[PDB]
């Protein structure tokens, strides 16, 4: 079965007269439970795809359907509650509240979801651990470390048990071993929670890991090349 | 210059943003506002304060020096020891009783002041331009004399009509006794006020002499100052050369709960012009110091590239400058054009609203006079680029004096 | 904590600080409400002390307001005491005024004459001084003067004084002589007021005018500024109505002008005031664009959102009120004692009363309606924003 | 030789009465033209290294003497001709001023070093090109991309021909291709006018490309372990 579908979704950026178009009818399909690369070179438009997908902006060409249900035709009541629950989103420059602890910054989507508390901590403070920041857990946004601040965030965004989660690069503030031991998680997580991983990766040797790779040359999403 | 350049970006940050961003627009329509209420409320006071001089402090004499009731006729230096204290515009002697004017049944009591053939309007501007009645022609002769109109209550006169005059004998013994009621011609109407022209008439210091009894002997003096509210020193330092009984009572001393009253007034609008100086000058540094303290950022970022302070200092007077002299001159051409020609009748009913606030409350005129200086809207234009530059500084130095590691991460 | 809100909208506030100069820019939001606050509440407290201080100090010994009735002497048989309706009364007692004229042994002056029964209190009663209200028999033709008319005209206790009636007057084809009559001062009375300069008080029952005399109606004001809607009475023929802006009218004026000028620099501080809260509020909530976009990619309803802007901009408001108010009546209360406006002019003082129920709430309430109506709409605005858009900056 | 070079400096940080050292005894030095590698794991203290280094921060303890100069004891206007004229930094996250344009965003070293502005736009346009930058020059920071961000960052630091450029993770959000032409623009602007490149770098294979290779651990200047 599939997940999330998109088909001829163009997008174009027009400010002044000068027009600057960076999307080509991109059209695939993504099942449940099912790891994807879609490595590609820098500026093909990687990113906007992945905010495309997310409904965190307006294709305005297309259409993109998840589960079933397309996502321009959706109230801003249900729109919320998918990207609460079902979804999980890691930014590429990985946004985190600066005035909350990391622990509060990890455990805010269980708060916002309304769960009943005494075990958000619990669940917190076991994904901090899971990405390896157990010391750091007292620390705002601005006295940690580049690197440790985008676990911050891969860790937000899997501390709900979502159904699909889009990664803008969750690597490239890492070391090796870090990677390593994160997509080790990731496996892990989809192994026992079946989720599917749409990941953006540069690093060529990790995306191999991945179930399925695309390339993205200039806008489209080309089947596989290098 | 690259410091202009910088500061106009900075002006026109927010994306494209037109021609200005929010944070420019919202920094100084803030000034413009400001300097209207300043100048509006200036120009409310100014007017306020010409009303006083106009209404009360010419309408009433200052000082005076009284006789010893006898025959007193050396007093032609009088005029010649008023200007031994400077600030004394003019001087003149007078005269005072009391009678009652007959008219068809309708006597009133009228307290009658003598004034001098001459100076009867030099000294004051109470009998200058009333109406431009029959007087400064009375002469000795020709004893038709003029009252305001606010004693025709019950009188029904017009400028010839006759009077009649009751005096009483005023000699110069121990006590008094019974009037002379000896009668007089009067004729001639003037129109001043409602309150002071009501019982209130006027007689020559000419016609007094005859059918009189001290000898042509003036008792009182007139004066008029500069330093109303000070005028108790100047009355005594000018009587230091008059006869063996003087007293140096004034406007001050006659009127005392009055004069109390006028300086009260004028102590609450001041404490109130101090009141709306600082509200007015809040808005105006506050708002400006919140874009410093965003464009801190870019502060840190320049530092980082090595921009020398001197550089930062002109980007934000620049910056000062343009969010200051447009949002000036737009709140000079506003409040200019609103104090000149207030909005004259239109305040009946405001926009409809849902729900109406304290409806059928309190509701008052906003001000009648307003005088137009064109010194003070200058003072308020010195005074909102100064705390323009002021406000657009300091935290410019500030976030320039900081580390720039520190606040890039956003600590 | 489960309301997610206020849970954010608190930590909005106290912000990371770490600076003296940090909280200042995070406070310029309540600090402009407390001085908005306490500007209004200073000076609203100085108006109506003034308002109130003149109003006693001037028009609690004159009659406020009166009827007129001269014809047939006339007693309460034609209307009793209720025959007031008028708005705005509170007591009504009997009164003779007219202008007269008091020769001395050495001085003439002129004054208003008092009808005050003995039985009766009159609002001026505390002030005398040496006497205790009596000697004011009906047979006795005992006269009541002031303490600045008898200094002024030089007479004391055990001396006569000649009363002239200028406005009963009986014409006659010999002489013009009015109503002529000889007091007995049997006392010393005082009052510290300017009234004190012509004040003198007499019987009711007395011959002074022509027919036996007339019979006035002193009318006390529970607002005595209200008089300028005194349209409605009623009055018979050959009389009149009269208020207190007959005298004093210049005063009137002058009172009607101060008003009006206060009014006005009260709208200049609201205007500036309102303005003030409105574009702070506005400019936290626009600042913080970045926050609610990923505040809407973690999932928050734009109701949520709403919620948040509004609490954080209750607790400014709230605080900046409470602290206004309170910093508003400390000033109000020590303008003298601490001397705050050193530069105070010659024999000029500022009275405050600070009025609590009806001057000192409605401005904290509107404050804070203010505060709260100033934030909703920039929050509409970036809650529409959408996150990917909004974050790119 | 020798340029830079550490004098025992060491960095603790009080987060309210809380002290978490980051920093021990830091005691290396580098050459003229020589071309360092500083590698670690997430979290050790690199970038605090590197901002130490270039006069952006306190050291607390210690000195940093730039040739002869010592950082801690400069004046004002000597601190800042030093960062202007013989200096060029690359932050980890790429602070560039968003109202500008990513031309501006380059010429921006130049204008305040008072050049010519003749040759200014042909060296912003040439250093634009060399990062393969050309086609985005009139485009703003919020309008471009993560890899086309840190190109035009890299791009800022290079433009003014400095004699030590401190780079903080410059290839983290470029591609393969894209990190291997810019470690190749290094190697050359290194050859041609001498200017020492000391980048702390998560890559291991970009970093064999390194005179020495320097690792990082708890706040500790490692020989070489890893
Ligand atoms: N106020 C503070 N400023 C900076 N770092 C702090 C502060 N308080 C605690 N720390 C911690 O000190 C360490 C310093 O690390 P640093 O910021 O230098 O990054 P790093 O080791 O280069 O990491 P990476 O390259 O993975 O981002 C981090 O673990 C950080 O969380
Ligand atoms: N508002 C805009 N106006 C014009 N061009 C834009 C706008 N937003 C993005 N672009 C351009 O469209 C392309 C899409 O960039 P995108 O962020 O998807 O790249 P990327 O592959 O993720 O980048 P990187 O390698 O830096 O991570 C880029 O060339 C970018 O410059
Ligand atoms: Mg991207
Ligand atoms: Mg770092």
């Amino acid at each position: 079965k599939i997940l999330l579908q998109c088909d001829n979704l163009c997008k174009r950026y027009q400010e002044g007269s000068v027009q600057t178009d960076v999307l080509h009818n991109v059209s695939f399909s993504v099942g449940e439970g099912e790891m994807m690369a879609i490595v590609g070179s820098s500026g093909s438009g990687k990113s906007t795809l992945l905010h495309l997908l997310g409904g965190l902006d307006t294709p305005t060409s297309g259409d993109v359907i998840f589960n079933g249900q397309p996502m321009s035709k959706l109230s801003s009541a249900a729109k919320a509650e998918l990207r609460n629950q079902k979804l999980g989103f890691i930014y590429q420059f990985h946004h985190l509240l600066p005035d909350f602890t990391a622990l509060e910054n990890v455990a805010m989507p269980l708060l916002i979801g309304k769960k009943k508390p005494a075990e958000i901590n619990s669940r917190a403070l076991e994904m901090l651990k899971a990405v390896g920041l157990d010391h750091r857990a007292n620390h705002r946004p601005s006295e940690l470390s580049g690197g440790e601040r985008q676990r911050v965030a891969i860790a937000r965004a899997l501390v709900n048990n979502p159904r699909l989660v889009l990664a803008d690069q969750p690597t490239g503030n890492l070391d090796a071993r870090n990677a390593d031991s994160i997509f080790q998680l990731l496996g892990e997580l989809n192994r026992l929670q079946g989720t599917a991983f749409l990941v953006v990766t540069h690093d060529l040797q990790l995306a191999k890991r991945m179930s399925r790779q695309l390339e993205m040359r200039d806008g489209r999403l080309t089947a596989e090349l290098s | 210059p690259l410091s202009l350049l910088i500061g106009l970006r900075f002006s026109r940050g927010r994306r494209r943003g037109g021609m200005v961003s929010l944070i420019s627009v919202i920094s100084t329509i803030g000034i413009a506002l400001g300097v209207a209420v300043l100048i509006v409320g200036l120009s409310a006071m100014n007017g306020f304060e010409r009303e006083l001089n106009n209404r009360i402090l010419a309408v009433v004499p200052h000082g005076e020096i009284e006789a010893v009731d006898q025959p007193w006729t050396n007093w032609q230096e009088a005029l010649d020891h008023v200007q031994k204290v400077p600030g004394i515009a003019a001087a003149a002697p007078y005269i005072n009783f009391t009678g009652l004017v007959e008219s068809g049944a309708n006597l009133r009591a009228i307290q009658v002041k003598g004034v001098n053939p001459q100076q009867e309007q030099r000294l004051s501007a109470l009998p200058s331009f009333v109406q431009g009645d029959a007087w400064r022609n009375f002469k000795a002769g020709e004893q038709q004399i003029i009252i305001g109109k606010g004693v025709a209550d019950a009188l029904k006169v017009k400028q010839g009509d006759w009077v009649s005059i009751m005096i009483p004998n005023s000699n110069p013994e121990h006590k008094l006794m019974q009037p002379k009621r000896v009668r007089l011609h009067v004729a001639g109407i003037l129109q001043l006020s409602g309150q002071l022209d009501h019982s209130f008439a006027m007689i020559p210091l000419a016609d007094a002499q005859q059918y009189l009894d001290m000898g042509s002997s003036v008792s009182g003096i007139a004066l008029k100052m500069t330093d109303v509210f000070n005028a108790n020193k100047l009355v005594r330092d000018a009587g230091e050369v008059t006869n063996s009984y003087v007293y140096i009572k004034s406007w001050i001393g006659t009127y005392g709960y009055m004069y109390r009253d006028i300086q009260m007034i004028r102590a609450i609008m001041y404490l109130a012009m101090v009141l709306v100086i600082g509200v007015a000058c809040f808005n105006i540094v506050s708002t400006l110091v919140m874009a410093v303290k965003d464009k801190s950022g870019d502060i840190a970022v320049l530092r980082t590239l090595g921009a020398k302070d001197g550089l930062i200092r002109a980007i934000f007077v620049w910056y000062g400058l343009l969010a200051g002299l447009f949002g000036s001159l737009c709140g000079v051409i506003i409040g200019v054009v609103v104090s000149l020609q207030l909005t004259p009748i239109i305040e009946w009913i405001e926009k409809l609203i849902g729900h109406q606030f304290l409806s059928s409350d309190i509701y008052f005129i906003d001000f009648l006079p307003s005088e137009l200086h064109w010194l003070d809207v200058f003072y308020v234009l010195v005074t909102a680029l100064l705390l323009s530059l002021l406000a657009s500084w300091y935290p410019a130095r500030r976030a320039s004096n900081i580390d720039p590691a520190r606040v890039l991460s956003g600590q | 904590y489960q309301p997610v809100a206020l849970f954010i909208g608190l930590r909005y506030m106290r912000g990371r600080a770490a600076d003296r100069f940090g909280r200042f820019v995070s406070w310029l939001s309540t600090i402009g409400i407390t001085l908005g606050v306490m500007a209004l509440v200073t000076v609203l407290s100085v108006m109506n002390g003034f308002e109130r201080e003149l109003q006693n100090n001037i028009l609690g010994l004159m009659p406020q307001a009166i009827l007129s009735s001269e014809h047939g002497s006339l007693n309460p048989q034609q209307l009793p005491e209720t025959a007031v309706k008028l708005d705005g009364v509170n007591r009504v007692a009997p009164i003779t005024t007219g202008d007269v004229v008091l020769q001395s042994a050495r001085s003439v002056a002129v004054g208003v004459m008092l009808g005050i029964d003995p039985a009766q209190k009159d609002p001026l009663t505390p002030y005398l001084v040496n006497v205790k209200q009596t000697d004011l028999e009906p047979g006795k033709y005992n006269v009541i003067l002031g303490e600045q008319l008898a200094s002024q005209l030089g007479v004391n206790r055990g001396d006569q004084i000649r009363v002239m009636v200028p406005s009963a007057s009986q014409f006659t084809p010999m002489g013009r002589i009015p109503s002529q009559r000889l007091f007995n001062v049997i006392g010393t009375f005082a009052a510290n007021s300017e009234v004190d300069g012509y004040e003198m008080l007499v019987n009711i029952e007395d011959a002074s005018r022509l027919m036996g005399n007339i019979t006035g109606w002193r009318l006390w004001l529970d607002e005595p500024l209200k008089v300028d809607s005194l349209s409605q009475q009623k009055l018979p023929e050959g009389s009149k109505w009269q208020d207190w802006r007959d005298r004093k009218g210049e005063l009137f004026q002058a009172v009607r002008m101060e008003k009006n000028m206060m009014g006005l620099l009260l709208s200049l501080i609201v205007a500036v005031a309102a303005f003030n809260i409105i574009t702070s509020l506005g400019l936290m909530v626009m600042e913080k664009q970045g926050e609610v976009a990923i505040l809407q990619t973690q999932g928050l309803t734009p109701r949520q959102i709403m919620m948040v802007f509004m609490v954080q901009g209750a607790s400014a408001g709230i605080i900046g009120a409470i602290l206004g108010a309170a910093l508003g009546a400390l000033l109000a209360s020590q303008l003298n004692n601490l001397m705050p406006i050193i530069g105070v002019l010659l024999d000029g003082a500022a009275l405050p009363v600070a009025i609590e129920p009806l001057q000192v709430i409605v401005i904290a309430l509107v404050a804070m309606a203010i505060a709260l109506l100033s934030t909703l709409y920039p929050s509409w605005r970036a809650a529409a924003t959408q996150p990917a858009e909004a974050l790119r900056y």
